[PDB]
RNA sequence: CCCCAUGUGGACCCGCCCCUUGGGGUGUGUCCAAAGGGCUUUGCCCGCUUCCGGAUGGGCCCGCGUCCCAUCAGCUAGUUGGUGGGGUAAUGGCCCACCAAGGCGACGACGGGUAGCCGGUCUGAGAGGAUGGCCGGCCACAGGGGCACUGAGACACGGGCCCCACUCCUACGGGAGGCAGCAGUUAGGAAUCUUCCGCAAUGGGCGCAAGCCUGACGGAGCGACGCCGCUUGGAGGAAGAAGCCCUUCGGGGUGUAAACUCCUGAACCCGGGACGAAACCCCCGACGAGGGGACUGACGGUACCGGGGUAAUAGCGCCGGCCAACUCCGUGCCAGCAGCCGCGGUAAUACGGAGGGCGCGAGCGUUACCCGGAUUCACUGGGCGUAAAGGGCGUGUAGGCGGCCUGGGGCGUCCCAUGU
């Protein structure tokens, strides 16, 4: 079965970007859409949009890359150099507002899920709350 | 506060006493995942009220017997052997894994 | 191993094994000489290594190296063992402390005297 | 040798004997009474009970019975008695018994 | 007992001038004059590419032999300067320059650091009146460091305080050559010292 | 019996007591019930005797029995002055 | 020590009320108190009795946490529960009679091994690992085993009884002992101190007080055992003594080091000499608040102050690489070195000495052990095609894990306040 929907999505994204896909579909879920909202706002993805594949709901994720490069291998630098799942089924990970990590010395983010909604580490710290540590992106 | 607990009556085989199986959860001190252990308490049932399968609230009390420091505060939800089953089925595997072996 | 597995079986802590059953794990042990033989080296090395069977107060009967240019150990001489094997002599796990008990220090030792237990020579 | 405070042991023995003597009297009378109530004889069952009650409270006066030790004794003496007296009793003397 | 032994030989090993004698270390004889090569039967032979250790080692030995201090005491100052807030490097140097025996030297009372050590030791020194014979004594900002009255007449003290006429003083200090007084204004900063030292490597050496 | 007394906390030749409320039976330097003051025998500083008279009076309020020397210090901080 | 009385009151039975496990009130019945002593002696002091309350200390119960081995898998009869009862300050199989047939276990029972536990300590970037000595908190024990008495309190280290072992006295019947208190002896061990001073200070027991007792404690003694501080000098002083080492025999090194000159002056001497001590007590005043007054230090004639005053201990490890420090000579797979790799069989920076050097310095080095380096048990932070590592395959129990949408709950999870 599909054991971890959230992890499935981060991977679909990690996988598509590595081959430079423009778009990329992932089965829609309220929660997954909540995450994508941050991904866009934090500028990691051009954005995303609801779509119907074979009749079922999906979320097109519009990938973003750096510009073309010089020398051999003109492949663009990724905008999403990283993106790793943390809390996972059978090893849930929650943090207090004092334990919210500082990803990549601030240049990267961390998406938490708080009783105040899905926020980034900075947002969470502001609202002074903690919660399940969904993932880490940079 | 006299500690209050909730569990299931997995045994009604004694007089004025019942065996409540209180479940508990928590994060492993080193590996963090939420593990789930469980303990059986012998609770005092004077009226012989509570029956096998009942979910009850146990309350810290004054000793009643040796190995018996809890009284059945109240009933939370009656009948539901789906739980007693787990407990019994688990006791059943014990009936082996020694010199023979537990079914399946 | 899965997290749930780690929870079940968990990691096993490593157990170091001593290399010097000078028993009591004591720092030193005193014994009595039995045989002041002279073994030969191993693999490449060659020479007449001076050794000594010792009856320890720890109840053990062991073989010990006798460091130094020349010794004075005999049959029933009391000695002190300090632990430390000798790469060439299979079976020798301790050195004998020179300058203690019946083992006299090395004569004419003008350097690393701390070892070879020799007092400070009075410069004329 | 000689820690003149042996005197303590010396006195312990007396007190031991003094106590021991109070209690045996107590027990004797207690049964004595319980057994009278037992056989249904009202009157003298209470009369004796009162003595028991007295000796007990006095035992608690000094350090013989002392404390609730006295209380326990008294209570576990009026219950048994009044009940056993339910054999056509009718607490005459009604001594230690609020009729 | 802090070293005590041929000293212009350290000057030589560090291949750099060390003022471990105040005077003379000027008069064409600090030995670093026409003989800046290390002491011993090998001094003149070619030197090999030092190891990272060798370099960090030599750097610390320098900074340290400059204040004629024992590794033991030196180290503790460092571990102290490591805990306290602020660039360990300089903070460390600050504490080194706050030694009563150093200050005395810094204020011209003594010609060398050794000499100053003795003046402090033999009681010839003061700190806010009360005399202090502890070379490791840590001078704070706002302390008068005067010469002992009874010693103000000492031949030695009169010469040095004399030649001290005109001679300027560190910007973190100040002295009244009259009553032979002086004040520790503030903790010197890395810039205030023209030390042929690179604490960078000293910190790194205690990192190993 | 609960007392108000001194507790050696100094060091060799540098004694520093702690006016304390402890049970008569403890080590003198054992676990007290509450601290209520301190005393520097040698007045090595201008502040050689604090007493928090508020609290003392409370303890005396209920059986606290002061060592003689403790009382003498409590008096100094006018724990008794009833003006 | 006892009896009678007085009953503020309190205890017990029963009834009732409020409370809610045995908490508080109330009515009848019953039951239960006491000791005196001292004076500045008609008053004050010390003290006695009953009850309620505080304070302190403690017993008992419960949740959670607390090593290794599964080559220990089943354990259990007072065993699990019940009813009545004993015992206790009190709950309870704690103990007893009777009844029931239960209780525990792979979420590791039972058994074996190891170990007092904690605040903390060592290490570590941390997580963690190791540890629990000194100091403080708790527990346990007092030659081994068992037992109770007296008491508010003990099953009672310097109290009692019995059994056991051992030591001593014995007129051989029978007795007396227990340093895991301070000091000390002996044995064992690589190894661990003075049969010291004092009750002055803090604390403790009794006493109205004076005061007595206090190997608790405050001190001094020994031991670089550890930490910290300090000395063995400072300045000048040759293109550079002698000796010793090396050399291309020109010279280079030890080295401003020395010698010598001048300066300061640890030790040591002389004089002064302490804090820690203010109460208790006396006097006035009400034995109160408050005021005044007197006594008292082991350390110790020590710290410290002032005067005088001598240049006045240096050692230990290392110099092949890791690792900072190189030459000659001797030796010849020897004698030896060695943590690892290794070095020595006639040119050895690796053995021994010397000269020179590096490190550290009243220390230096070794041995032992813990943490580190070791992400080499990997949670942080590892792996399994061929390096060690996928179970011969399936079916399936327990267990671990779980698609999309909505609503209730709020157990996990997050936040605030508060107590600890
Ligand atoms: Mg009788
Ligand atoms: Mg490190
Ligand atoms: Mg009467
Ligand atoms: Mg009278
Ligand atoms: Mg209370
Ligand atoms: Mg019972
Ligand atoms: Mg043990
Ligand atoms: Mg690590
Ligand atoms: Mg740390
Ligand atoms: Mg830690
Ligand atoms: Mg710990
Ligand atoms: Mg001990
Ligand atoms: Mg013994
Ligand atoms: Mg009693
Ligand atoms: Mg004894
Ligand atoms: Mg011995
Ligand atoms: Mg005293
Ligand atoms: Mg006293
Ligand atoms: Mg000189
Ligand atoms: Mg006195
Ligand atoms: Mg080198
Ligand atoms: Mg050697
Ligand atoms: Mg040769
Ligand atoms: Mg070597
Ligand atoms: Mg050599
Ligand atoms: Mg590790
Ligand atoms: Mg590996
Ligand atoms: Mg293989
Ligand atoms: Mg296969
Ligand atoms: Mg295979
Ligand atoms: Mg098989
Ligand atoms: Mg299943
Ligand atoms: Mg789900
Ligand atoms: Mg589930
Ligand atoms: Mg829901
Ligand atoms: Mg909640
Ligand atoms: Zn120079």
């Amino acid at each position: 079965m599909l054991t971890d929907p959230i992890a499935d999505m981060l991977t679909r994204i990690r996988n598509a970007t590595r081959v430079y896909k423009e778009s990329t579909d992932v089965p829609a879920s309220r929660f997954k859409e909540e995450i994508l909202r941050i991904l866009a706002r934090e500028g990691f993805i051009k954005g995303y949009e609801r779509v119907d594949v074979d009749g079922k709901p999906y979320l097109r994720v519009y990938l973003k890359y750096g510009p073309r490069r010089q020398g051999p291998d003109p492949r663009p630098e990724q905008v999403i150099h990283h993106i790793r799942r943390i809390s996972k089924p059978g090893r849930r990970v929650y943090v207090g507002v004092k334990e919210i990590p500082r990803v990549r010395r601030g240049l990267g983010i961390a998406i938490l899920s708080t009783s105040k909604g899905v926020l980034t580490d900075r947002e969470a710290r502001k609202l002074g709350v903690g919660g399940e540590l969904i993932c880490e992106v940079w | 506060p006299k500690k209050v607990l909730t569990g299931v009556v997995v045994s009604d085989k004694m007089q004025k006493t019942v065996t409540v199986l209180v479940e508990r959860q928590f994060p492993h001190p080193l590996y963090g995942k939420v593990i789930k252990r469980s303990k059986k308490y012998l609770a005092h049932d004077p009226e012989e009220k509570y029956k096998l399968g009942d979910v009850v609230e146990i309350i810290e009390s004054r000793p009643i017997s040796k190995r018996k420091r809890f009284r059945v505060l109240r009933l939370v939800e009656s009948g539901r052997m789906d739980l007693v089953e787990k407990y019994l089925i688990r006791r059943q595997n014990y009936e082996s894994l020694s010199k023979r072996g537990g079914k399946a | 191993p899965t997290i749930n597995q780690l929870v079940r079986k968990g990691r096993e802590k490593v157990r170091k094994k001593s290399k010097v059953p000078a028993l009591k794990g004591a720092p030193f042990r005193r014994g009595v000489c039995t045989v002041v033989r002279t073994v030969t080296p191993k693999k490449p090395n060659s020479a007449l290594r001076k050794v000594a069977k010792v009856r320890l107060t720890s109840g053990y009967e062991v073989t010990a190296y006798i460091p130094g240019e020349g010794h004075n150990l005999q049959e029933h001489s009391v000695v002190l063992i300090r632990g430390g094997r000798v790469k060439d002599l299979p079976g020798v796990r301790y050195h004998i402390v020179r300058g203690v008990y019946d083992a006299a220090g090395v004569k004419d030792r003008k350097k690393s005297r701390s070892k070879y237990g020799t007092k400070k020579p009075k410069e004329a | 040798r000689n820690l003149s405070a042996l005197k303590r042991h010396r006195q312990s023995l007396k007190r031991r004997l003094r106590n021991k003597a109070k209690k045996s009297a107590i027990k004797t009378l207690s049964k004595k009474a319980i057994q009278l109530a037992q056989e249904g004889k009202a009157e003298e069952a209470l009369k004796i009970m009162r003595k028991a009650e007295s000796l007990i409270d006095k035992a608690a006066k000094g350090s013989t019975l002392h404390k609730n030790a006295a209380a326990r004794r008294k209570s576990r003496l009026m219950r048994k008695v009044r009940q056993l007296l339910e054999a056509a009793g009718a607490p005459l003397i009604g001594g230690g018994l609020s009729a | 007992g802090r070293y005590i032994g041929p000293v212009c030989r350290l000057c030589r090993r560090e291949g750099v001038k060390l003022y471990l004698k105040g005077e003379r270390c000027y008069s064409p004889k600090c030995a670093m004059e026409r003989r800046p090569y290390p002491p011993g039967q090998h001094g003149q032979k070619r030197a090999r590419r030092p190891s990272d250790y060798a370099v960090r080692l030599r750097e610390k030995q320098k900074l340290r032999r400059i204040y004629g201090i024992s590794e033991r005491q030196f180290r503790n100052l460092f571990e102290e300067a490591s805990k306290k807030k602020g660039v360990t490097g300089s903070v460390f140097l600050g504490l080194l320059e706050s030694r009563l025996d150093n200050v005395v030297y810094r204020l011209g009372f003594a010609v060398s650091r050794r000499q100053a050590r003795q003046l402090v030791r033999h009681g010839h020194i003061t700190v806010n009146g009360r005399r202090v014979d502890l070379p490791s004594y840590r001078v704070r900002p706002g302390d008068e460091i005067a010469v002992a009255e009874k010693s103000r007449n000492l031949e030695l003290i009169r010469q040095n305080l004399e030649a001290m006429k005109g001679r300027k003083v560190g910007p973190w200090l100040s002295l009244d050559v009259e009553g032979m007084k002086g004040k520790f204004l503030r903790l010197p900063d890395r810039e205030d010292l023209a030390l042929p030292v690179n604490e960078q490597l000293v910190i790194e050496f205690y990192s190993r | 019996m609960v007392k108000i007394r001194l507790a050696r906390f100094g060091s060799k030749h540098n004694p520093h007591y702690r006016i304390v409320v402890t049970d008569a039976r403890r080590k003198r330097d054992g676990k007290y019930i509450e601290k209520i003051g301190y005393y520097d025998p040698r007045k090595t500083t201008p502040d050689w005797l604090k007493v928090d008279v508020e609290r003392a009076r409370y303890w005396l309020s209920v059986g606290a029995q002061p060592t003689d020397t403790a009382r003498r210090l409590l008096r100094q901080a006018g724990v008794f002055r009833q003006e």
